[PDB]
């Protein structure tokens, strides 16, 4: 059993394996990665519409300064299939689906957590600077819980995987 | 002194700063507490985006002032 560059054993025993699960490399990859992790089924349009609606309905929280463009303009912009999702989308989708989203940032070798204090359940998405993939355990499990015994080891493996990928030329 | 930094997920981050601190310095402090790289950080105060080269003093940042942190992370 030899591990590939996109794989990392979890914990001291290494019985379970964390791996990259690639999604379609289109302009909607953030949404594909989140949909796979949470639903195990693709969704882009519904997720973009959810974000658009939340922004429109909350102009005080998502003001022009926060969005770096007028609220009404952002709400239409995020509906375009070519518009790249980011932290703003992640936060909104996380809140809406009641699952924390942990961004494993390859270039930084850090995990950016969204809503870790609200929801115990979390998914991991891998960010290389211009693209998102999903992270899975044993080629299947995507939803983890931070209070389960193996959670620390899962996060440790995610960080070590990110470090290895940074070192082998995978971040942009 | 103390300033606060609020995220869009509702969390608040306390910072110890001097009026002499540049926005860059502040992002570096946020990186220390939270591990967020400065290049992914956007800071907003009083409806204005804060620029790397200026100081808190330049924007009238004072006691218990609240900044808003928004991340980029677009892919």
């Amino acid at each position: 059993r030899v591990l590939k560059s996109t794989e990392m054993s979890i914990g001291g025993s290494g019985e379970n394996v964390l791996s990259v699960h690639p999604v379609l490399d289109d302009n909607s990859c953030l949404f594909h990665a989140i949909a796979y992790g949470i639903f195990k089924q693709d969704s882009v349009r519904d997720l973009r519409e959810m974000v658009s609606k939340e922004v429109l309905n909350n102009p005080v929280k998502f003001n022009d300064a926060i969005l770096d463009k007028p609220n009404k303009d952002y709400a239409q912009w995020i509906l375009k299939m070519e518009s790249w999702g980011g932290a703003i989308e992640i936060g909104i989708i996380s809140d809406a689906l009641a699952v924390a989203i942990y961004v494993v940032d390859i270039d930084a070798v850090k995990i950016e957590k969204f809503n870790e204090d609200k929801f115990d359940n979390y998914i991991l998405i891998l960010f290389n600077g211009i693209h998102y993939d999903s992270l899975t355990m044993n080629e299947f499990k995507t939803v983890f819980n931070k209070n389960q015994p193996e959670s620390d080891d899962v996060l440790t493996a995610a960080l070590q995987l990110a470090s290895n990928l940074k070192q082998t030329g995978y971040s942009f | 002194m103390q300033i606060f930094v609020k995220t869009l997920t509702g969390k608040t981050i306390t910072l110890e700063v001097e009026p002499s601190d540049t926005i860059e310095n502040v992002k570096a402090k946020i990186q220390d507490k939270e591990g967020i790289p400065p290049d992914q950080q956007r800071l907003i105060f009083a409806g204005k985006q804060l620029e790397d080269g200026r100081t808190l003093s330049d924007y009238n940042i004072q006691k218990e002032s609240t900044l808003h942190l928004v991340l980029r992370l677009r892919g």
